[PDB]
């Protein structure tokens, strides 16, 4: 069924020193 | 190496917070975070956050960032949290396997500057940052030094404190 990815805006998280959308894997 | 999120007692809320005066566009004049470093090979460029106040007192938030080949626009919803000037992301509450966020307007005079604290629960750890917001792209040394001291009081060393480069593209 539909996949609903869980994403948030973060400075850091999936990418150090960058700000953008990070999606939980 | 990991810098823990500070206790919420160390992150004040602006007294008598006026949500209808905090709306509109703010420039990110300063940024500090436990996972943000100054990057001399690719120095952060100034970005902007636009707060639209809704009838239910949430903010619809637009983030404008300058990329090499385009303007990026990202969207969030800040829903009223546990105190005036505190918000959560998308109304999602703290929970033991769960992605969530917090926002706290720490200090502002509405027509010139603000400092805002952000935290998220990301892959079982807490990531936080503080923005120094300006209504213009420049603020006084005095306000920047206050941002530096506040950032340091949250355990952030100096190389985790960034002043994005003023630019015109995307953010005007
Ligand atoms: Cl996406």
């Amino acid at each position: 069924d539909t996949h609903f990815p869980i994403c948030i805006f973060c400075c850091g998280c999936c990418h150090r020193s960058k700000c953008g959308m990070c999606c939980k894997t | 190496d990991l810098i823990p999120a500070p206790p919420l007692s160390k992150v004040p809320l602006q007294q008598n917070f006026q949500d209808n005066q905090f709306h509109g566009k703010w420039y990110v004049v300063g940024l500090a975070g436990n996972e943000v470093l100054r990057e001399d090979k690719d120095p952060m460029k100034m970005w902007a956050t636009i707060y639209e106040l809704e009838e239910d007192k949430s903010y619809n938030v637009t983030i404008v960032m300058p990329l090499a080949e385009k303007c990026e626009y990202l969207f969030q919803t800040f829903v009223p949290g546990s105190q005036p000037g505190e918000f959560t992301l998308g109304g999602i509450k703290s929970g033991p396997g769960r992605t969530s966020g917090l926002v706290r307007v720490v200090s502002t005079n509405y027509n010139q500057h603000a400092m805002v604290f952000f935290k998220v629960v990301w892959q079982n750890r807490e990531v936080f940052w503080v923005t120094l917001y300006g209504r213009t792209k420049e603020l006084t040394s005095e306000l920047k030094e206050n941002f530096i001291r506040f950032s340091k009081s949250l355990g952030l060393p100096e190389n985790h404190i960034v002043f994005p480069v003023p630019i015109d593209q995307c953010i005007d």
